[PDB]
DNA sequence: AGCACAATTTAACACTTTTGTCAAGCGGCC
DNA sequence: GGCCGCTTGACAAAAGTGTTAAATTGTGCTATACT
């Protein structure tokens, strides 16, 4: 399963609304700007293979953990879908 | 090692087993027989049936000639041509004034014959046909399934040879006559029979209720022709073509023993024939003494097995039919120009139409040459599907009670599979003899030296199955009898007489098929269970090893010679064999060298070999084995020590465990071959030619193993390499703009032929055995017009044994190789010999119970005692028989230990504490005996090489039989990306490099959408597959950067809108605004 | 050959439209079994025009059937199916093995 | 089974001309 | 004086227009046999 997946259902009123948030975030968490993660300290999701410790290229996992730090927000908010580019603009 | 367990082996099994084929080209094909004699049946049969073609001008048919075929054997399995021998008869048109123009045997055309092997060679594919079955002619009436009203359903001579006659009795116009497709009163036509009144009523018999239809002869002919067809009689019994129960049996010998005395062969010839005896046996049938209302009931006594002999006789006729029609047209036009019995007859209609039958007709399935037993199961396979109306798989009106079992012990009950049950079975070993040409005939012993063949319909003084005998007069007192259905206790005439007219089965092999009797202990499993195992012997993929299964019936003694898998020895002996690839000669009569098949070639990619076994001189009469055999002993799979037990889970459900021991000795290994073919087309625009200097392909990988074009023989090649680099001037894509740069930048120039080569397919890591250049300029090669240079190479490859594959012995227990742990682990016997294979239960043991374990117990027993027992089906080899054997095996086993310098082990002592309370071994003397009885019905303690401590509990061990099916893993796997494509179809299919493919079952999409998957579901039709212009988006994106795929643009939908646009229908992309009426299709 | 019975009717009866027209009422033969020909000739001129091929004039159908009758002529006088080059001698000048193969390459009904 | 005539039409190939590319010469700059 | 760059001349290779040679249709029509 997923580390604390059941805890993800409790928050979202629907199991389907959760998925959307998971990806919606991953879209602007690694692809948009890898420096948009709230989890930066020692809570930063990392892998440990033969080489060493590095951040997993997959961001879908970060969302599940990112939507557990109590931060972020979901639901009908900010009608301008073109404003997301403005906020992302400040993040280079 | 001969431990025969067979009792009273009277007459041997009906040889040569393959008699259906012999009685096919010896009963019908009266070629190798002087025209002076011979009746019909076959050529001369359908030949004479062809009435003297009218127009004097009348062509007469006489004599015939076959033999001296163009290309002999091997020359066909290499060039493709078939073994079609020329056949032609002597003709001579005749007309009023002197017109006895007889041609020189009138060279007609070709005709494929049969080989001693018992098969045919079609397009170098050497295929075989399968005789069908159908209710023989005659009146069976058939009980009305709907409402109580026994009607009539007269069976025609052949499905495709006559209007089906019938007689139903309803309300409106009771007793209505209907043949082929008619709806008229029986009286209306009964009149035409010369009988209208006074002679048909009271004399023999709602009948003449229509007196107005039984008065005038001619009128009946006019009224009838008005009821059938729109607003005919020339057939239906009249003349020989639509209705004619010729031959002399089946159709003929029926009413003579059913309806009444008297018969000409065909109904209503208009003199009635079957229209009188019918109502005579009908009116007397309804509420009468003479019952016999016995319907078809799948009674084999009525089931006709039309062999190939008559199977071709009809098709041949049908083909010869056009010839007669063609001659007529030739007689209607012209007179002096060109009219000779050789010009009016062309070798195209009676040929092409006769050849398309062996190349395309279902029955002519690709001769399964996987193994000897597979090729022999075709001539006996038999079916009901084909040109007849007993086809249609899955459904077909009402066939539920048509494929089910039947009271016919002349056919097995475990040959079918699934998709087609009852339609595909097999013939018995002691079946098909004497005049099998008509109806089947089994064997019956009279308790005295003699065997009669009174057909299957036998019912004289019941009978008894081979069970308990005592010098002709079994002192049983209760002779197990079996008459018709149930078996009334017994009979025992209580006399020194022969028997109960036929109370003797001779051998228990008469029940099951010669394929099922092979099974060792065939008497401890279910039908379905034994079914799968029986089919495993059809794809057991031969092996050079062939250790031969310990327990094997003495029936395989003929499966090696009859199948001609191996060779033979004529007359005397004195071999002085030189061996190698060409067996020497024998001092019997002359000097004839026996050349091996040289690995030959298989139709399933197996390639069988035949290693000899002799030197200096010897005779008796085996001589060199075959594919999967050993000393005249049929050895399909391979027997190896196994042990039933679970191991970490590497055998869940019904999986199988394998050790590295097998691989170290390459115990389980096979061979797979594949023929390639690269034709050099001539599109005129640019002819193709094979060269060794392919453009842009300028590299070493070529000149090294290519040269002159074709690859060198005996050169190991892997996938992704060249084999037949042909050059084509075909210029489809001219030079591209910015491409002209990268072409000039380097040291090379342009091109005008492109690479375009063969390129090894996704799987081929072996070596080439030999090539073959077959280009034009040679009149001895029938190739496609306009084609030049037809390269044909043979690539081999060793199989070894990876992971997976199906074992499945000879009982049903099938599985798959999970993991092959190298020696180290695996249960180590208390004397070495680590368990090579582990067979944990689950799957078939408890559920679909069977009897394979009875082999294990007698396996290790024959290992130590050094013997290979023989267990005949339904005879000998029982639980108590294992007791006596186990005793000797134990003392011999423990004997070594007890004398080696030890005896009884601690770890071997605690295990007894188990059985003790477990109720297994009885408490008493020292562990010596406790370990003895534990061996009789079980095995030694056994340990575990991985963990460290022995498996607490009595585990069984012994040698059984571990086979290997054709289905593997390598050639059963696939993988691809965007590489695949099939323009016009808008889906991944085809490819000159990769023939990838994958389907998304309909029952799969619904499940995918059942979840929250909406983007993943759409994706399956977003970028990939559908959207061709979208397939790039994704694949082009990821390769460049992240980014999210397109919104989706269906491709087939555009084709659907188009295909559906072929008509008025206007699939408009109505937008949510309505008035705008959005439309996406304008080339964007 | 080509076109169903129903179709053949068209090109056939149509041959009357131009046949019955050009009728030499002069000769004392009386019209009868004449158009019987103006139909078949229209048929042969049709079966060559219409077929499951592409474009077969009067210089191909006549050759195909010629190479056909020949292939069936030598066949009835040999015992085996004659090759392509072995048919050259059966024809005459210009007909070798290549062009003879080009005729059976295009089509006729395949 | 089809041949011709004519007529006319279709198809392609070759020429002389033109265009493009390469090498040589001249001029300018260092 | 030397070297490099640019421009022009010569040579070689491949097109637009002309020229002619090969194929289809129609029709003609043929043609022969039967009514």
């Amino acid at each position: 399963a997923e580390p604390g997946i059941d805890k993800l259902f409790g928050m979202v009123d629907s199991k389907y609304r959760l998925t959307v948030v998971v990806a919606k975030r991953a879209q602007q968490l690694l692809r948009h700007r890898f420096k948009n993660t709230v989890l930066e300290p020692e809570e930063r999701p990392k892998m440990r293979t033969l080489e060493g410790l590095y951040d997993d290229p997959n961001a879908v996992t970060w969302a599940m953990k990112e939507l557990l730090t109590g931060r972020l927000f979901f639901g009908e908010n900010l009608v301008p879908e073109d404003r997301l580019q403005k906020e992302m603009e400040r993040l280079y | 090692e001969i431990k025969r367990f067979g009792r009273i082996r009277e007459v041997i099994p009906l040889p040569p087993l393959t008699e259906i084929q012999v009685e096919s080209y010896k009963k019908a094909l009266q070629a190798d027989v002087p025209p002076e004699k011979r009746e019909n049946v076959g050529i001369q049969a359908a030949f004479k049936e062809t009435f003297p073609i009218e127009e004097g001008l009348v062509l007469d048919f006489l004599e015939y000639r076959i033999g001296d075929p163009p290309f002999s054997q091997d020359e066909c399995r290499e060039k493709d041509l078939t073994y079609q021998a020329p056949l032609y008869a002597r003709l001579q048109l005749i007309h009023k004034d002197t017109g006895l123009i007889k041609e020189d045997e009138v060279f007609l055309g070709h005709l494929p014959l049969m080989t001693e092997d018992g098969s045919f060679i079609i397009n170098g594919a050497d295929r075989v046909i399968v005789s069908q079955i159908h209710r023989s002619p005659g009146v069976y009436f058939t009980p009305d399934p709907a409402r109580p009203g026994r009607y009539i359903a007269s069976i025609i001579p052949l499905p495709k040879r006559g209007p089906w006659i019938d007689l139903e009795v309803e309300a409106s116009g009771v007793v209505t006559m209907k043949v082929n497709k008619r709806k008229f009163p029986l009286v209306l036509l009964l009149r035409v029979l010369g009988y209208d009144q006074e002679t048909l009523v009271r004399e023999l018999s709602g009948l003449l209720d229509e007196a107005v239809l039984a008065m005038r002869p001619e009128e009946a002919m006019v009224r009838l022709f008005t009821l059938l067809r729109p607003g005919l009689a020339y057939l239906f019994g009249l003349l020989a073509d639509p209705k004619r129960y010729d031959l002399g049996e089946a159709g003929r010998y029926k009413a003579e023993e059913k309806l009444g005395v008297g018969l000409s062969g065909r109904t209503l010839v208009f003199k009635d024939e079957v229209f009188l005896p019918t109502l005579r046996y009908l009116f007397a049938l309804t509420a009468g003494v003479p019952g016999h209302e016995v319907d078809d009931i799948d009674h084999l006594g009525n089931r006709r097995i039309r062999t190939v002999g008559e199977l071709m006789a009809d098709q041949f006729r049908v083909g010869l039919a056009r010839l007669a029609r063609g001659v007529r047209e030739r007689m209607v036009m012209g007179s002096p120009d060109t009219l000779t019995p050789a010009k009016l007859v062309n070798s195209r209609p009676l040929e092409a139409a006769l050849r398309e039958f062996f190349s395309r007709s279902q029955l002519s399935q690709f001769k399964d040459e996987t193994n000897p037993l597979s090729s022999l199961r075709h001539k006996r396979r038999i079916s009901a599907l084909g040109p007849g109306g007993l086809t249609r798989e899955r459904a077909g009106f009402d066939v539920r009670d048509v494929h089910r079992t039947h009271y016919g012990r002349i056919c097995p009950v475990e040959t079918p599979e699934g998709a087609n049950i009852g339609l595909i079975t097999s013939l018995a070993a002691y079946a098909r003899v004497d005049a099998l040409g008509f109806i089947r005939t089994p064997y019956r012993r009279v308790k005295n030296g003699v065997v009669t063949e009174e057909v299957v319909y036998m019912t004289a003084s019941e009978e008894d199955r081979y069970t308990i005998a005592q010098a002709n007069t079994p002192l049983e007192g209760d002779r197990i009898a079996t008459d018709r259905v149930v078996a009334r206790r017994r009979g025992e005439p209580v006399i020194v007489a022969p028997e109960e007219v036929e109370f003797m089965d001779v051998s228990p092999k008469q029940v099951f098929s010669l394929n099922t009797n092979l099974i060792p202990f065939l008497e401890h499993d279910d039908a379905n269970r034994a079914l799968m195992g029986s089919n495993m012997q059809t794809q057991a993929v031969p092996l050079i090893r062939a250790q031969a299964p310990v327990v094997m019936t003495g029936l395989e003694e003929r499966v090696v010679r009859d199948s001609l898998a191996a060779l033979y020895a004529e007359e005397d002996g004195e071999v002085v064999k030189v061996d190698g690839t060409r067996i020497a000669v024998r001092y019997e009569d002359g000097r004839l060298v026996h050349p091996l098949r040289r690995y030959a070639r298989s139709n399933q990619g197996t390639a069988f070999d035949q290693r000899p076994r002799v030197r200096v001189g010897q005779r008796v009469d085996l001589l060199a084995d075959g594919p999967a055999s050993e000393e005249g002993f049929l050895a399909l799979g391979q027997n190896v020590l196994v042990a039933i037990m679970p191991f970490d889970g590497y055998n869940f459900e019904d999986a199988i465990v394998i050790s590295e021991e097998l691989l170290k000795r390459d115990f389980y290994t096979s061979i797979h071959i594949e023929r390639y073919e690269i034709e050099a087309r001539d599109t005129k625009l640019g002819p193709e030619r094979i060269t060794r200097d392919i453009p842009h392909l300028s590299e070493a990988a070529l000149r090294d193993l290519d040269e002159e074009g074709i690859v060198r023989i005996g050169a190991e090649v892997k996938p992704g390499d060249i084999l037949v680099g042909r050059t084509s001037f075909k210029g489809e894509q001219e030079p591209s703009p910015e491409e002209r740069l990268l072409r000039s930048i380097f040291g090379e120039k342009a091109r005008d032929v492109k690479d375009t080569s063969l390129r090894v397919p996704p799987g081929e890591g072996g070596i080439v055995v030999g090539r073959l250049r077959l280009r034009r300029g040679d009149p001895g090669v029938e190739l496609k017009p306009g084609v030049r240079e037809v390269v044909r190479v043979f690539v081999a490859q060793k199989r070894k044994l990876q992971v997976g594959d199906k074992l499945a012995n000879r009982h049903g227990n099938k599985g798959v190789v999970a993991k092959i742990l190298p020696v180290e682990d695996m249960p180590h016997l208390p004397d070495g010999t680590p368990v090579d294979v582990i067979l944990n239960p689950l799957g078939v043991p408890s559920r679909m119970n069977l009897g394979q374990i009875l082999e294990t117990h007698l396996g290790l027993a024959g290992y130590f005692l050094g013997q290979r027992y023989i267990s005949p089906v339904f005879d000998g080899a029982t639980e108590p028989e294992i007791k006596e054997l186990l005793a000797e095996a134990f003392n011999l086993y423990f004997g070594k230990r007890q004398g080696e310098g030890f005896g009884v082990d601690k770890r071997e002592k605690e295990v007894l504490a188990r059985a003790e309370k477990l109720g297994l071994v009885s408490p008493g003397k020292s562990p010596e005996e406790q370990l003895k009885e534990l061996f009789d019905l079980g095995k030694v303690v056994l340990y575990d090489g991985r963990t460290g401590e022995p498996f607490e509990g009595p585990i069984v061990v012994g040698q059984m039989f571990i086979m290997k099916l054709y289905h593997m893993v390598e050639d059963k796997m696939h993988a691809r990306s965007t590489g695949p494509y099939s323009l016009i179809t808008q889906q991944p299919l085809g490819g000159k490099a990769q023939f990838g493919g994958q389907r998304f079952g309909e029952m799969e999409v619904w499940a995918l959408e059942a979840y929250g998957a909406a983007h993943t579901l759409q994706e399956m039709l977003t970028i990939k597959s559908d959207d061709i212009e979208g397939r790039n988006a994704a694949y082009q994106a990821i390769i460049k950067g992240e980014d999210v795929p397109e919104p989706s643009v269906p491709e087939s939908f555009r084709v659907l809108v188009k295909e559906l646009q072929a008509l008025a229908l206007d699939v408009q992309t109505l937008d949510e605004k309505d008035n705008p009426v959005d439309i996406f299709e304008g080339l964007a | 050959r080509g076109l169903s019975f129903l179709d053949l009717i068209q090109e056939g009866n149509q041959g009357l439209i131009r046949a019955v027209e050009k009728f030499e009422y002069k000769r004392r033969f009386k019209f009868s079994t004449y158009a019987t020909w103006w139909i078949r000739q229209a048929i042969n001129r049709a079966i060559a025009d219409q077929a499951r091929t592409i474009r077969i004039p009067v210089h191909m159908v006549e050759t195909i059937n010629k190479l056909s009758r020949t292939a069936r002529q030598l066949q009835q006088e040999l015992g085996r199916e004659p090759s392509y080059e072995e048919i050259a001698e059966a024809m005459g000048p210009g007909w070798d093995a290549k062009r003879v193969e080009e005729t059976l390459k295009i089509a006729q009904e395949p």
